[PDB]
């Protein structure tokens, strides 16, 4: 496949690592009582590990000679779920945060003592402002086009 | 124009028990400083070098190894005890040099008998760059 | 009664008078050492100092040296002591050359503890220091030779 | 000896003179401000380079500038 | 006759000694 | 003259007005923030009461209330301990089989795969092993069930609430007046007798009734749940009579002065209990009884209200000789008007006391099953050592603060202090010489050994087999201690500790509890290293304190204050001339000294003390006695100690100790991060922040509160804080992982 | 200087600045003439700055060269040389 890697579902070292992990987890389980709280916790962890490995095989991740999943970020459409749509999600959230904070700073910049509203957050105004980050992708775009995103005269 | 007071030996020195912060060989071969004041009453003050000393009644004379020490002592005498002081620089040859207050009035108060030294008639931002004074003995600020 | 006093009663000189600094026996002992025999020819004081130091240096080199266990311990240690004396002579000569000039008087103090005049110690001159260092070198070599001869060359049970 | 310069922006506030710990600066008659005063540096040979004067100057940029230069036993503040 | 035996002390003891003495004399005295 | 209770009503009314205003104490701070620097200042001077005001009464009231708050915090911490032991611990399982189960009183919820930290500690329990040694304390106290731990936790919570209320009430409702705080005679009398003596008597009373009978039943092999409850032993007295017959007479021996009859449970045996590996509880009870008597007597010294007693002023002023003029005259007035003087004295004493506590606690273990719990021993020793070192450094910090701020010869003149300030130059010069001499001969010998070993000349090394440097004095002293019982101290059967000698190795559960510690050439070298480091740090701190007010460089250093960056680049440069900077350097040197001390302790214990006993009595030590021959070179310390023993921590990944490896790496990171602050200056950072702020201004997103770079002193403080945190934490992780995996 | 409490006078600056010799003897030679007459006569040729310096440097250099170039086997193991066969490297040698 890409970069000489093979799918984890049909890879062999991936399955070997899965088996070894479960064996290691089970080794501890046999020491305690069959149905004690530690035994239940260890069983839950084993089930979690099995579910994790099955999901990794299901999503179609690529596994190297090491038997571990590898992430392709070149832009291949078969792997957009590895970096590109999480990347878009991060960009949206981070722009939300930055736009909300900038809106707060611009809103409080007109008082005689703006610093007072900076060490003591004016929550009433902040609660109204935080929701602009839902549509910041549009507000920032029209802010740039309208030419007042960037401070002229500087 | 303010004849500076002449240093008067025989004036008593402050009561002091001795210290390891006194004069050294520099006083012997280079220079040392002497400060004099009046102090209306006998009282205990903090020495600029060691512990505490007591000013005698009437004139007091103290010899220090640094001018900065003399100035610190004078500042304490002027602000804490409200005493007028003057100090000199003494060379191994036997010379004495009146130092402060140079013209009878302390340097803080403007006096009509002082000329300007090292005053530039321009803002600090109008000095030439080093390239213009390169390979000449002058510095850009000396101009 | 207080024991510690300012120097000569002058409380503005950076020092004190203490039993260690100025006690009768200590003052006498210090004044009777070659370094402080001001009115004596510097060569003889140097001879005494060199003898003492050269004899001193032999012990540590011989006993603690790399060849202490070997039969040639005495020879090796004595040679090392002689070499150290030679290096000390070099140091003395360069110090004197750098710190003194022929045409200048002695830099030693001219006053004593009572304020009376006295001839400044000639050791602090150029030729005075040259004589002192030559005497020190001679005395050091002689002391090393004597310490080496006293042991090994002669049995003389010690330790 | 360090070089101390007074520039014409000085407002004669006197704060630098109060600060000098070796009596290097002074106040002299002048006519270009309300105080008719300006700082002078006639005794820079006693300057130690502490730059305590510059910390007191309220003008922007400074009106008193200390340029550290050749070092002497007086400038190095040595008592021995 | 072993050439290294002669030179190693010469360059490690004699040379630094003479050089340091000469340079101390040069640096440390008024001209 | 008389001692009485003086207070003032409603000095400050509880309210929320000052909460809304950040930094009410300082007027400029109260005005508001101009730059980010403001914020830092607000924290840097939070507890600097003597700077916010000048009235001694207000400072004293604030100090008293803050003491109440901190006491409340400590009580809350203890309540948390007892609750966690009660609910989230395997205390009963450990109680049934001490040597078998590894103590643990913390579990982690399973959220992000961190449940791996819930390791197998034994007793049908999975959690994080604890090295605080609480299980041993609870066993020694007689706690057998979790109901008692629950009750103790609830009581400690209630006392934390009471402490908090007391602080509020004393600062806001009834604030003692200054004369009340200045009454030191009655204070000393009560603390010596009311607190220490009476508290020790109370604890001895508990031990006689609860610790002794309960621990006797436990050591007899009775299951913990079958033991009579601690209160039964008080109701029916034959319960006690069975274990110790002398309880039959009951108190009459105490009142007829037939005290010998109490020899059953009040002994002078010494040594260790061969079953539990700790001190005999019958010795500890007698200990606390004697201590109670001594303190109750000593707390009757100073005069308060009935003429009889001692005036501290009289005692002080009665001492003076020809070498010190009128010494001790005026010290009473100094120590009753300045809090920093008292704080420095007390900090020095408490640091020394904590260090001594560490030494004595690993010397003769006082709790059952503590000696063979190697992790607990190592952790306790290291913890107490670090606490003591920090307190000692704080002593110097506050001595310098007093010297700068409260020292005044015009009104409060003392002769001894004046003489010290007058010959400080000689003091510091001789201390400097001693430091150099010790450094050359202690460390130089290590370098000599290393060079000889590298050149293939082991016969020239300073070792036990080449050139021996035997500590004859220490050997003689510990030999005199070994012969002590029966010769010079007839009433004792066993020596004070098993480290002195006499053989009689003590082991528990197949593990060595204690045995004689030999002193050789390596011990000599490391002890001289210790002396060197202590002397250098003392030099730094003492020079900071003595030259705090003035020196030949800056004759008016006091006018600048205790804390300040410098005095400019004049006089060649006056960087770090303040006393605060001397404390800042003393911190580094204290870290060096304590690190070397704990390394010595750990390696020596592993090499020559800790280990496993076998059937024939052959002791196999954790490290096969390589300290004597490998510790005499730096290469051995790097190889046989650091490299060899780091394997446990670095491998911890994939197991319950993985957290220790994570903290190892993180501590390395934080330590290296500190160098960022320790090596740079604030000018570069301010210049860079200028460009950053411009980039922000370009987008109308610049903060109103201007972001300034950290102050110089703050840069130093941050650097030292991060350095200490990183180093101490990496050593913490290393020690814990090594001793839990190998112990 | 020293009248009562005065500690300063321009007439005698040496005393004022503490230019004393704490331990100078100012006493005659403790040696009898005969011993000095020998020492000053046999140690005379070593009291010249340049001569002594040059002689010391070159004599010490020649002594070191001679003693190091003619050392015996029991002195320095470096020049006694190896006495064992040489081992091989992991693959080189
Ligand atoms: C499923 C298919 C259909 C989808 C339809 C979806 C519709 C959007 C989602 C939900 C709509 C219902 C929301 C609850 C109703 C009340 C909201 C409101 O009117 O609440 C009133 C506010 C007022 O809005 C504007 O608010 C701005 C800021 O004012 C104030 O903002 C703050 C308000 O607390 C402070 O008062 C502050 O001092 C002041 O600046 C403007 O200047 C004006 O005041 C005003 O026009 O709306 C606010 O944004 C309040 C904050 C929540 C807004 C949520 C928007 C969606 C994201
Ligand atoms: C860089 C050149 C250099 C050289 C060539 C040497 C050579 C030597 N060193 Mg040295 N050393 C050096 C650098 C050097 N060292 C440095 C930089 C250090 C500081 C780390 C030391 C620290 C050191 C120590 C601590 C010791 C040595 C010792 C020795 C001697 C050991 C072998 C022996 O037993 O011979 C023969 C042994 C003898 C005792 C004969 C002494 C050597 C001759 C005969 C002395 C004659 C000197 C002569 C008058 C010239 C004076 C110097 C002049 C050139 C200016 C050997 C001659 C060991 C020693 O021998 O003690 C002295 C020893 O203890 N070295
Ligand atoms: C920069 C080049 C260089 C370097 C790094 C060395 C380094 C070394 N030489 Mg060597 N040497 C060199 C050039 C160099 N040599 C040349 C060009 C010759 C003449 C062909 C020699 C002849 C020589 C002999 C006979 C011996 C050594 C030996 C040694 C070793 C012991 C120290 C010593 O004896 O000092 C060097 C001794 C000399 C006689 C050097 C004189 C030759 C040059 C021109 C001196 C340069 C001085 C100059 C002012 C400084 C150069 C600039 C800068 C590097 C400071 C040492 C590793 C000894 C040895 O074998 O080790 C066991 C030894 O006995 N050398
Ligand atoms: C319970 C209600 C209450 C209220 C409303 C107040 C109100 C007030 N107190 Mg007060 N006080 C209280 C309880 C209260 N106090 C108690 C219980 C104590 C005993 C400790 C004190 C002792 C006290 C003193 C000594 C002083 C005040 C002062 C003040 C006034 C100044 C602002 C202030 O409070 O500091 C700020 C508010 C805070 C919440 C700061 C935090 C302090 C806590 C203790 C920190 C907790 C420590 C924490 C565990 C540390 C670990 C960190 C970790 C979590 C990361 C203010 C009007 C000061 C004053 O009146 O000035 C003249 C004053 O000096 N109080
Ligand atoms: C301070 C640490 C230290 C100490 C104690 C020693 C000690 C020793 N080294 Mg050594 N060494 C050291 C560091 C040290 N080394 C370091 C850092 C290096 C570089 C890596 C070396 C490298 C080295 C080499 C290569 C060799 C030694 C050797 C030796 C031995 C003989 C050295 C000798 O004779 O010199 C001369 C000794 C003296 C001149 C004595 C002077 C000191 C006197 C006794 C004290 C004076 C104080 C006095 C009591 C004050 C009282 C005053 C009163 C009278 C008024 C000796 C036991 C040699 C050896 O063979 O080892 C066995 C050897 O060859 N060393
Ligand atoms: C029996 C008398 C007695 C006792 C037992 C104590 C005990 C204590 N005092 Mg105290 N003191 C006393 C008399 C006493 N004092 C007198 C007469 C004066 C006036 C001269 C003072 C003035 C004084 C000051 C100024 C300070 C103390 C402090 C402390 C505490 C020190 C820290 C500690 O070790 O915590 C040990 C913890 C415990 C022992 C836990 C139990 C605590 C109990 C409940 C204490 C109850 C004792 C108290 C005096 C009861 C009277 C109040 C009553 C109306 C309820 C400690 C609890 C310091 C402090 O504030 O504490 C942080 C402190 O700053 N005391
Ligand atoms: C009972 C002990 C004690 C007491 C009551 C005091 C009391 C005081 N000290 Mg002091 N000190 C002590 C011990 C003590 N100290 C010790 C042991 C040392 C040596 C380390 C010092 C060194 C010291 C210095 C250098 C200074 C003081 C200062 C002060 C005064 C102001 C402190 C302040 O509020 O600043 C603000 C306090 C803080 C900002 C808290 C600092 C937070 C630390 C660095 C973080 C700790 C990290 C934590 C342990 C682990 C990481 C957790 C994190 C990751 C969440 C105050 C009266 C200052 C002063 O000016 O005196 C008048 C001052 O300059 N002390
Ligand atoms: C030189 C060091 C030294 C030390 C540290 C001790 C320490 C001790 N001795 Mg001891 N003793 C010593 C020398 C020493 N002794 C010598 C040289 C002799 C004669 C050979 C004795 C004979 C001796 C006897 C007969 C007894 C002790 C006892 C004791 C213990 C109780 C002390 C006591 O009675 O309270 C202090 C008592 C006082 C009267 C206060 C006065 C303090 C002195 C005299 C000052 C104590 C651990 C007693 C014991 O058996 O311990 C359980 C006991 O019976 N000693
Ligand atoms: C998809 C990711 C890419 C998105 C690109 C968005 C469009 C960028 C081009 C338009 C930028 C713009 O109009 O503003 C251009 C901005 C300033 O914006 C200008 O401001 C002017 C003064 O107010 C006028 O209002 C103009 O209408 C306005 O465009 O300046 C620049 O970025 C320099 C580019 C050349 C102009
Ligand atoms: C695709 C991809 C990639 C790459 C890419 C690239 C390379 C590109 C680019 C890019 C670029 C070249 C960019 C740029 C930019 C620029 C500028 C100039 C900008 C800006 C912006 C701004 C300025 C903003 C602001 C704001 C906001 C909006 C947010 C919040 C608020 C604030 C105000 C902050 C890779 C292959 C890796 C992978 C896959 C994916
Ligand atoms: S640098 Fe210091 S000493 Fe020099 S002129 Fe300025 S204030 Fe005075
Ligand atoms: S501080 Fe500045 S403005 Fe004020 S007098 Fe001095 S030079 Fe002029
Ligand atoms: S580098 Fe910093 S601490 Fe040093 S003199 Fe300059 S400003 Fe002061």
């Amino acid at each position: 496949d890409i970069a000489g890697l093979t799918p984890c579902k049909d890879s062999k070292q991936f399955a070997k690592r899965e088996k070894q992990s479960i064996k290691k987890l089970e080794s501890s389980l046999k020491l305690y009582a069959p149905d004690s709280a530690p035994a239940l916790a260890i069983n839950a962890t084993i089930e979690k590990t099995k579910r994790r490995f099955d999901n990794y095989g299901k999503q179609g991740l690529l596994c190297g000679a090491d038997g571990l999943p590898h992430l392709i970020v070149s832009g291949d459409q078969r792997h957009w779920g590895e970096f590109i749509t999480p990347g878009i999600l991060f960009l949206y959230i981070a722009g939300w945060i930055g736009w909300v904070g900038r809106s707060y700073l611009i809103a409080i910049r007109d008082d005689k003592k703006p610093t007072q509203k900076e060490i003591i957050i004016d929550v009433p105004l902040a609660t109204g402002l935080v929701f602009r980050g839902f549509s910041w992708p549009i507000a920032a775009y029209r802010e740039l086009l309208n030419g007042e995103l960037v401070a002229k005269d500087v | 124009g303010f004849t500076p007071p002449e240093l008067d030996p025989n004036t008593p020195s402050p009561i002091f028990g001795g210290s390891t912060g006194g004069l050294l060989r520099k006083a012997q071969v280079e220079e040392f400083y002497v400060i004099t004041w009046e102090s209306p009453k006998e009282q205990i003050f903090e020495m600029p070098t060691g512990g505490a000393a007591i000013m005698r009644e009437g004139p007091n004379l103290l010899k220090l190894a640094r001018k900065e020490q003399c100035l610190a002592l004078g500042t304490r005498l002027r602000s804490k005890y409200k005493i007028k002081y003057q100090f000199y620089r003494v060379f191994p040859s036997g010379e004495v040099q009146y130092l402060h207050p140079k013209d009878g009035v302390y340097p803080e108060k403007v006096n009509p008998g002082r000329q300007g030294v090292g005053v530039n008639f321009r803002s600090i931002g109008k000095n030439v760059s080093p390239i213009e004074v390169k390979f000449t003995g002058k510095q850009p600020y000396d101009l | 009664y207080q024991v510690v006093q300012p120097i000569n009663g002058d409380p503005f000189i950076g020092s004190l008078e203490t039993p260690v600094t100025s006690s009768p026996l200590v003052a006498w002992y210090l004044s009777n050492l070659p370094g402080y025999r001001t009115a004596v020819n510097p060569l003889l004081r140097g001879i005494e100092v060199g003898l003492a130091h050269g004899f001193l240096l032999v012990g540590p080199f011989v006993k603690a040296g790399p060849l202490r266990n070997t039969e040639i311990a005495g020879q090796a240690g004595s040679l090392a002591a002689g070499g150290l004396v030679v290096i000390l002579s070099i140091c003395l000569t360069i110090y004197g050359i750098s710190s003194f000039n022929e045409g200048d008087p002695s830099t030693a103090p001219s006053l004593t503890l009572t304020g009376r005049k006295k001839q400044p110690d000639q050791l602090q001159t150029a030729d005075g220091w040259a004589k002192f260092t030559g005497g020190f070198f001679f005395g050091g070599i002689s002391g090393v030779t004597w310490a080496f001869f006293l042991l090994y060359v002669l049995d003389l049970p010690y330790f | 000896s360090h070089s101390v310069k007074i520039y014409d922006t000085c407002i004669g506030c006197t704060q630098c003179v109060r600060a000098c710990p070796t009596d290097v600066l002074e106040m002299i008659p002048w006519g270009g401000c309300k105080a008719k005063q300006i700082a002078s540096a006639p005794r820079t040979e006693d300057c130690v380079g502490c730059k305590r004067c510059e910390s007191a100057c309220p003008t922007d940029f400074l009106s008193v500038r200390v340029y550290l230069w050749h070092e002497t036993t007086r400038s190095m503040g040595l008592a021995y | 006759i072993n050439l290294p035996s002669l030179f190693v002390p010469l360059v490690g003891l004699l040379f630094p000694a003479v050089a340091m003495a000469s340079l101390f004399l040069h640096v440390e005295k008024r001209l | 003259p008389e001692v009485k209770i003086l207070v003032d009503r409603d000095p400050i009314k509880t309210s929320f007005e000052q909460w809304a205003k950040p930094g009410h104490f300082s007027r400029t701070i109260a005005k508001g923030p101009d730059t980010t620097t403001w914020i830092w200042n607000l924290h840097a001077d939070a507890h600097d009461f003597d700077s916010h005001t000048s009235d001694l009464e207000e400072i004293s009231r604030k100090v008293f209330s803050a003491h109440f708050g901190q006491l409340s915090i400590i009580f809350l911490w203890l309540s948390g301990m007892y609750f966690h032991g009660a609910r989230f611990s395997n205390y009963e399982a450990w109680l049934n089989d001490p040597t078998h189960i590894r103590p643990s009183a913390q579990v982690v919820w399973p959220i992000v795969g961190q449940e791996i930290l819930n390791g197998d500690v034994g007793g049908g329990f999975r959690g994080i092993q604890i090295t605080s040694g609480f299980f041993q304390i609870w066993r020694a106290s007689g706690i057998t069930s979790e109901l008692q731990l629950y009750c103790t936790a609830i009581g400690a919570l209630v006392f934390a609430a009471l402490m908090l209320f007391a602080g509020w009430f004393h600062y806001h409702k009834a604030a003692p007046k200054l004369v009340w705080f200045q009454d030191v005679e009655s204070m000393l009398n009560h603390h010596l007798a009311g607190l220490l003596g009476l508290g020790s008597l109370s604890w001895a009373g508990h031990q006689v009734h609860v610790s002794l009978p309960i621990n006797q039943f436990l050591n007899a092999g009775v299951d913990p749940k079958e033991i009579p409850l601690p209160h039964e032993f008080i109701l029916n007295r034959d319960l006690l009579a069975q274990l110790y017959p002398s309880f039959a007479e009951g108190a009459t021996p105490f009142f007829t002065l037939n005290w010998s009859k109490y020899a059953d449970f009040l002994t002078f045996r010494g040594g260790l209990d061969p079953l539990t590996g700790g001190l005999w509880l019958t010795d500890i009870a007698h200990h606390h009884l004697a201590i109670a008597i001594l303190f109750l007597i000593a707390g009757h010294m100073y005069r308060t209200n009935w003429g009889i007693g001692h005036g501290i002023k009289d005692i002080l002023e009665a001492h003076k000789g020809p070498f010190t003029g009128q010494g001790h005259k005026g010290l009473y007035e100094i120590l009753t008007t300045s809090w920093h003087a008292q704080l420095s004295i007390n900090l020095a004493m408490l640091g020394s006391l904590t260090i001594i506590v560490a030494h004595h606690m690993y010397a003769m273990p006082p709790y059952p099953y503590l000696a063979t719990d190697y992790g607990t021993q190592l952790s306790l020793f290291t913890h107490h050592m670090w606490i003591g070192g920090f307190l000692i450094v704080g002593a110097a910090a506050h001595a310098a603060i007093f010297m700068v701020r409260d020292y005044d010869p015009t009104t409060r003149y003392n002769d001894l202090l004046d003489r010290v300030l007058r010959h400080r130059d000689a003091i510091i010069s001789h201390l400097n010489w001693v430091c150099i001499f010790l450094g050359f001969h202690s460390f130089g010998l290590y370098i000599h050994n290393d060079t000889m070993s590298a050149l293939g000349r082991p016969q020239d090394m300073f070792s036990d087999t080449a050139i021996q440097l035997q500590p004859v004095f220490a050997q003689w002293i510990q030999n005199t201690h070994a012969l002590a019982p029966g010769t010079t101290a007839p009433g004792a059967t066993t020596s004070t500790s098993l480290t002195w000698g006499g053989g009689d190795l003590v082991s528990v559960g197949g593990k060595v509890a204690l045995l004689p510690i030999p002193l050789g050439t390596a011990d000599f070298l490391v002890h001289h290293i210790h002396a060197f480091t202590i002397h250098v740090t003392v030099l730094i701190l003492l020079k900071g304190v003595l030259f705090a007010r003035s020196s030949r460089l800056i004759p008016d250093k006091a006018n600048l204050g205790f804390r300040f960056p410098c005095d400019g680049p004049g006089r060649g440069g006056t960087c770090q001339v303040s006393a605060w900077d001397h404390v800042f350097l003393g911190l580094f040197w204290m870290y060096n000294a304590i690190s070397v001390v704990i390394f010595h302790f750990s390696w020596k214990m592993q090499s020559d003390v800790w280990g496993s006993i076998n059937d024939q009595g052959v002791v196999t030590h954790i490290t096969g006695g390589n300290f004597a021959q490998s510790s005499i070179t730096i290469n051995g310390w790097l190889r046989d100690f650091l490299w060899a023993q780091a394997s446990q921590v670095i491998q911890s990944y994939g197991s319950s100790l993985s957290a220790y490896g994570l903290f190892f790496l993180g501590a390395h990171f934080v330590w290296a991060f500190s160098l960022m602050f320790l090596f740079s200056g604030r000018g570069y950072w301010q210049e860079l922040i200028e460009s950053i702020v411009w980039a922000h201004n370009k987008l109308k997103v610049a903060p109103a509160t201007q972001p300034r770079a950290l102050s110089i002193v703050q840069g130093r403080a941050v650097g030292v804080t991060h350095y200490l945190l990183g180093g101490i934490a990496t050593t913490w992780a290393f020690f814990l992982a090594r001793i839990i995996a190998v112990g | 200087y020293g009248d009562k409490s005065v500690y300063f006078d321009l007439e005698d600056l040496g005393n004022t600045t503490g230019q004393w010799d704490l331990y100078g003897s100012d006493a005659p030679s403790p040696y009898n003439s005969l011993q000095s007459k020998f020492f000053e006569t046999f140690a005379a040729p070593f009291t010249k700055r340049g001569l002594l310096l040059k002689f010391l440097i070159l004599g010490g250099g020649s002594t070191l060269a001679y003693f190091s170039a003619t050392a015996s086997g029991d002195i320095l193991p470096i020049k006694k040389g190896p006495q064992l066969p040489p081992q091989l490297g992991p693959r080189l040698g």
